[PDB]
RNA sequence: GUCAUCUAAUUAGUGACGCGCAUGAAUGGAUUAACGAGAUUCCCACUGUCCCUACUUGCUAUCUAGCGAAACCACAGCCA
RNA sequence: UUACCGAUACCAAGCCAUAAAAAGAAGAAAAAAUUUUUUUUUAGAAUCUUUUUAUGAGUAGAAAAUCGUGGGGUUUGUGUUGAAGCGAAAUACGUGAGUUUUCGUGGAACAUCUCCCUAGUGCAGAUCUUGGUGGAAGUAGCAACUAUUCAAAU
RNA sequence: AUUUCACUCAUAUUAAAUAAAAUAACUCCAAGUGGGCCAUUUUUGGUAAGCAGAACUGGCGAUGAGGGAUGCUCCUAACGC
RNA sequence: CCUAUUAGCUGGUUAUUUUCGAAAGAUCUCUCAGGAUCGCUGGAGUUGAUUAAUAUAAUUUUACCAGGUAGAGAUAAUGAU
RNA sequence: AUUUUAAAAUUAUUUGAAUUUUUCUUCUUAUAAUUUAAGUUGUUUCUAUACAGUACUUUCUUAACCCACUCGUCUUGAAACACGGACCAAGGAGUCUAGCAAAUGUGCAAGUGUAUAUGAUUCUUUAAACAUUUUACGCAUAAUUAAUGUAAUAUGUCUAUUGUAGAUUUGUGCCCCACUUUGCAUACAAUACCGGUAAGCAA
RNA sequence: UAAAGCUAAAUAUAUGUAGGAGACCGAUAGCAAACAAGUACCGUGAGGGAAAGAUGAAAUAGUACUCAGGAAUGAGCAAU
């Protein structure tokens, strides 16, 4: 079913498993085309494990953008931040997973005086 | 559902986009790109069509054939989309104002030294942005030896395609079906 | 390449119809943990891979000389201009022209710290600092196979006559030397990256002339060689279009939908 | 075979793996050979070691 | 150059292009040149037609450098000197060039083409064409044999 | 084992789906084993056409650059 | 096959008959006392083979302490 | 004879992609406070940007664009204030392969999507190979050799 | 018969109609396929067959959706969200 | 060990989305479980069209052709009766 | 940010006319506005006068209505009483070389490729880069014939064969069209000329 | 100028030994063997032939002491 929510529609939720991936383990849910010869979810029978499809695209006015209505940029430095600059009210930030405590602190201080927003404020303290 | 062609879908053929990832014909592309667009110009929209071609459908144009192709019109500029090879059978060169892609450099001493000279499309362009006075040539595009192995298989009746030998002496592909005394000929 | 029968070495034998088993071969004997298992096959432990690498790979090419030339000279003329130097990466925001050149007595310089000197006083104090704190060990298993360090690459010196050039200025992190007369495409466009740092010395400046054809000389100029011509005469289209011959021939602007 | 191509023609019927050789050290045999022709020119001392043909 | 193999684009389509009924299997015509007169006969007729017998008498030991013989067409021999000399001996009537083709590597001399009008020229040659000696003479020129 | 001998079907819609091509009906045909003695008169015919017309053209050139 | 005999009853056995699909002579024919873990029919004796099953003994099975596999296994397990 | 119910078909509208098309290489708008400030934006990447219409099954098969892996060059980065990996996750992004983050564990390396080069580069199957582990199951079973018992010592 | 000169035979709706007719024509390289089956109508052999063999078109195959309780082929109708 | 012999035969043949999309006829074949070749298909490219027109059309109309199936007949022929 | 313009309609004035003869009669003359033009705007509440809960977003677990046969494969047809699969991890299959062609990109062009090899104050890298005292060789530049061999308009002219279509160009009725001018590529033909074979002649 | 003979160099080297390298493999990979590997083990024999690397910076820090246990072990207020 869609969600919307302002301006933004997600024309789905509840991404897409690959079938018959519930009742193997080998199979892990990650999806892929059954190719098969007659695999029922290829042949789109009723009631089984629907196929994605372009038609479930974004629109592309709102395709990247996150709740906050903001694109999402991921910086490792602070001295990746002036591009954003130019940018704080469509870019928001997220500081990359493998930076250290330190250079979280500098990172959110030069975002906070530059008023663009943090994703992960709060990670490592 | 609809019964139409291609379930809709209008289909062109041939190339739609510049291959060559040379900067300065994908520059000159641009450049004629918007002088077809902005002009009427069908000279404008041939030459941007023709820059896009792959290099067999812009074969050289020979000094002789061009200055033939030229002799009726001694105060136009010739404009060619391929390249101007010089040709060792002329004698004589006679004051050609030629605009082309690339000049060999025979070819290019030979028509300064005859006091013409070579033009490149953006000069084309800055000087004669509609195509006044200037007349569209290409070489021969069907004279390449590939070509000469297609159309009609060798083996069908009257079919001129040479075939794929390795060599074309007497014992290569000359004994059954090429003639009379075994079995049958072509 | 890999050993040449890897794998193969075992006596074939695949006695596996009716053995409730996949017909594989299978080792022969009994009394260890080998006996029975599946012998060589790419599907197979110690089984010998699918097309095993062969020394009769295509490891060089031949390259065009007309072509290689034609690189050499566009790597040169790359260069020269300040944005692409720029674009590569060099800090060259503090030098006074990108086709910088120096007096011949940069060739006679033989002190690293004397040719350091004279680095930073022409302005390249942060490229010095680039290329020395580039210097790290690189990821992933190429550091145990003798490629332990990824350093980045600086300005290229190309002198004529070697006086204490090429051991002054070696030691330098990503600075590398290169003789006039043997322009290495490979030293002018790292990666094929266009347009490197070069400096060179005013000898050497003189004597690219020289060996492209002006002022030619016997054993210097490349013989019967002609420098490439351009496809287009002046690449500012936008100039030509803005030109008031071509600006009189455009139509009207008209309207989308 | 198929479609219109030359006939095959490749002489590849025995073991021809044995056989195959690669020069990986051509360059390096030139050193070498300019390596010893400059040592014997040096031995004879100033003689040249061509010969007039 | 392995990743824009065609293969990696059927990676996971069971059949690898080759067919889910005809498979691909080793060598099901044949190896070779195997099936010729036989069931690649229509192949061999469409696009080899004279392949099969033999035509012609046989050369026991050839020794090619005996009829060796490259040709000139008479179009060419003017083109053959440089520019400049090409104008002065156009521009002066009482002297001619004598080309000795054999020494840039022609025996024969063929009489493809035009020469031009009243432009004489004496060529050297092993070999001469009936038709380039006439239009030599034609020129007001002169064919001279050597060896 | 035993194998279908023989059909017709679907070969209609094969020979329609490229449709059917007609042949391309050019300007001229070769002449080669048509009529002997009369197109062997027909290039006698024009050979003397081109003939008067190119000597005309000449006298006319010859008289037009002197 | 037909005729006798064997039985109450005989596609079995034995003795005869012989235009024998297609017997036959060291491809050995016919016959043979003695011999045979050889094939076959009948009779006496004998008996749980059977009418028609019952009771009973040992060792298992069984429950417990201990020890403790394997084959088979798409997923599984009511029917018209 | 009416009404009604009834599709992934039909109709209107939105959005995705495909195809085709029309066209294109520079200037202030609004709102909230009180003439002066404040808040947003103020665009120009040509395989691009804006707009328009039509269309969308698909085995065998073909192609394009994408997503990942080992290694190389270039660039520019993260690591003891904890890298890779791993477990669980996420108001996360993508249509999707995936990508990116959090917490925990870990204790030393790791990327590079700037562009490119390279390959032993992507698994559910092959009675696949090697290793590990199940239900069967505390089950089958521990049945030849007649047979053990009392007391004591350790 | 050919060639050159003349004159002119609707075109402003188009030498009959209609036409998402140029989504054309042509060339090159190449994949898969070359066991088919079914329905209507026609039809041969056979007592007949869910039998064997043919013709036309449409399907199934390669294809789901609504209906026929159920059903590879029937009816409606073919499929982005 | 030659030898990873050969197999027209069986089994398997590894990420996503998007677009296009078959054949199970035919000819030859020591051919009938195969192959080549044509047809059907994709990709590439050019020439065209882009000018509600021309080319063009699994359509009709107008004009003109060709047929001996259904039907009919047995007194028109032949063959039956 | 130079068509949400223009008009169209409506309202209020105004000019003239027409007419179905009027409180929606129509047609324009001017002005000013509005929307029925020129794809939804306004008001009031609530969330809420919070900093994370019993609300809101989201993941998961359970139900419930409707639907849903075992995947891979050969096959006309598989959920099959067709075969493989007890489970999990790791490994696991169109590659490499030679040779040919097509396609496309690149360089040069009637030439192209410097082969082997040489030289050079290059010699960590460097087994790569650089270079080649003014007919080596390959392919191409000419074909045809078993072959001795022969070999492409033909010296009237530094015009370069001829037609029919045809791109581009030139003017006349800088942007629509019909006549002129030129005639690329290509297609269809015609002509010559070269090699071979016939035929005629043949010192 | 046969039926007699010698002769260095340019050439080759899946062997042995010794050096140096790599866009190679990274413990199911790479040689069969990173280790006590042609070892253990199997076959009468010819032959066949594995598996098996990683505490920590430092064991010159490899677990002292107490309690409970026959012991193995376990626990701790005890310990590197």
């Amino acid at each position: 079913a869609v969600k919307k929510v302002g301006k933004i529609i997600k024309k789905r939720t509840k991404k897409f498993t690959r079938f018959q991936s519930n009742r193997f383990m080998r199979v892990k849910p990650a999806w892929r085309k059954p190719r098969g010869i007659d695999c029922r979810v290829r042949r789109r029978y009723k009631g089984t494990n629907l196929m994605p499809s372009i038609g479930y695209g974004s629109n592309k006015k709102t395709k990247f953008l996150l709740p906050n209505n903001k694109y999402k940029y991921v910086v490792k430095n602070v001295k990746e931040m002036e591009p954003l600059i130019m940018n704080h009210t469509k870019y928001c930030v997220q500081i990359a997973h493998n930076v250290s405590s330190k250079k979280r602190k500098q990172i959110i201080e030069r975002a906070k005086q530059m008023n663009v927003s943090v994703i992960n404020a709060k990670a490592r303290l | 559902g609809i019964a139409l062609k291609n379930v809709g879908r209008i289909k062109k053929h041939g190339r739609k986009h510049l291959v060559s990832k040379n900067p300065y014909l994908r520059l000159l592309v641009k450049l004629y790109n918007f002088l077809a667009r902005r002009t009427n110009a069908n000279f404008n929209k041939i030459i941007a069509k023709r820059l896009i071609m792959p290099k067999r459908y812009r074969p050289p144009l020979s000094l002789s054939k061009l200055q033939y192709h030229m002799a009726n019109h001694p105060n136009d500029i010739a404009v060619v989309v391929g390249s101007i090879t010089d040709d060792k059978r002329l004698f004589s060169l006679k004051q050609l104002k030629v605009c082309a892609l690339r000049f060999t450099e025979t070819a290019r001493k030979r028509i300064e030294d005859a006091g013409g000279e070579c033009l490149t499309f953006d000069q084309l362009a800055l000087k004669y942005p509609t195509g006044k006075k200037c007349v569209l040539l290409r070489g021969p595009t069907k004279a390449r030896t590939a070509e000469k192995h297609f159309g009609k298989a060798p083996g069908k009746p009257k079919s001129k395609a040479r075939p794929y030998v390795r060599s074309k002496g007497r014992k290569f592909e000359k004994a059954r079906g090429r003639r009379k005394s075994r079995a049958y000929k072509k | 390449a890999v050993k040449l029968g890897a794998g193969y070495e075992t006596s074939a034998e695949s006695w596996g119809t009716g053995r409730a088993v996949a017909r594989i071969p299978r080792v022969p004997g009994g009394g260890t943990h080998r006996a029975g298992q599946g012998a060589f096959g790419n599907m197979c432990r110690g089984g010998g891979m699918f097309n095993p690498t062969k020394i009769w790979r295509r490891w060089g090419r031949k390259v065009n000389l007309k072509e290689k030339r034609y690189a050499v000279c566009s790597s040169i003329a790359a260069s020269g201009v300040t944005s692409l130097v720029l674009a590569r990466g060099h800090r060259i925001s503090h030098l006074k022209e990108v086709p910088l050149v120096v007096s011949n007595d940069i060739e006679s310089l033989s002190k690293t710290k004397e040719a350091v000197n004279f680095l930073v006083s022409l302005g390249l104090k942060d490229e010095v600092n680039r290329l020395v704190k580039s210097k790290k060990i690189r990821a992933g298993k190429g550091k145990m196979r003798n490629r332990k360090y990824k350093i980045r690459n600086g300005p290229l010196i190309i002198y004529e006559n070697d006086n204490g050039v090429k051991k002054a200025f070696r030691n330098i992190p990503g600075v590398d030397l290169c003789k006039v007369t043997k322009l290495n495409l490979l030293k002018l466009a790292p990666g094929g990256s266009i347009g490197r740092l070069c400096i060179w010395s005013e000898s050497a400046f003189k004597k690219l002339d020289v060996i492209y054809g002006k002022i030619h000389e016997k054993k210097v100029t490349k013989k019967n060689y002609i420098l490439p011509k351009s496809i287009v005469h002046n690449p500012d289209i936008y100039r030509i279009i803005h030109s008031d011959k071509v600006q009189a021939s455009l139509l009207a602007k008209k309207k989308p939908c | 075979v198929a479609h219109n191509n030359v006939l095959p023609n490749v002489h590849l019927h025995k073991w021809w793996q044995r056989h195959v050789r690669v020069n990986f050290s051509k360059n390096i045999k030139k050193k070498k050979r300019r390596l010893l022709r400059e040592k014997r020119r040096k031995a004879n001392g100033g003689t040249p070691i061509e010969k007039l043909h | 150059a392995t990743r824009f193999k065609k293969n990696r684009k059927k990676r996971g389509h069971v059949s690898a292009g080759h067919g889910r009924v005809g498979k691909h299997r080793k060598h099901p015509g044949g190896r070779g040149k195997a099936g010729g007169l036989h069931h690649m006969r229509i192949n061999f007729d469409k696009y080899h037609p004279g392949y099969f017998g033999k035509v012609g008498m046989r050369h026991l030991n050839l020794l090619k450098n005996r009829t060796y013989c490259p040709t000139i067409n008479v179009d060419k021999l003017w083109g053959l000197l440089p520019e400049e000399k090409k104008k002065e001996f156009s521009e002066n009537k009482d002297i001619a060039p004598v080309i000795d083709v054999t020494r840039k590597g022609y025996f024969k001399v063929l009489g493809n083409g035009k020469l031009k009008h009243n432009q004489p020229i004496v060529v050297k040659a092993r070999y001469f064409s009936s038709v380039a000696e006439k239009k030599i003479k034609a020129v007001g020129g002169q064919c001279i044999l050597v060896a | 084992a035993k194998s279908k001998n023989h059909t017709n079907h679907n070969q209609n819609r094969k020979a329609h789906k490229n449709g059917i091509k007609k042949p391309k009906k050019h300007k001229f045909m070769s002449r080669k084993g048509l009529d002997p003695n009369f197109f062997r008169n027909q290039k006698y015919c024009l050979k003397g056409i081109q003939k008067k017309k190119k000597e005309l053209k000449l006298k006319a050139k010859q008289e037009k650059n002197n």
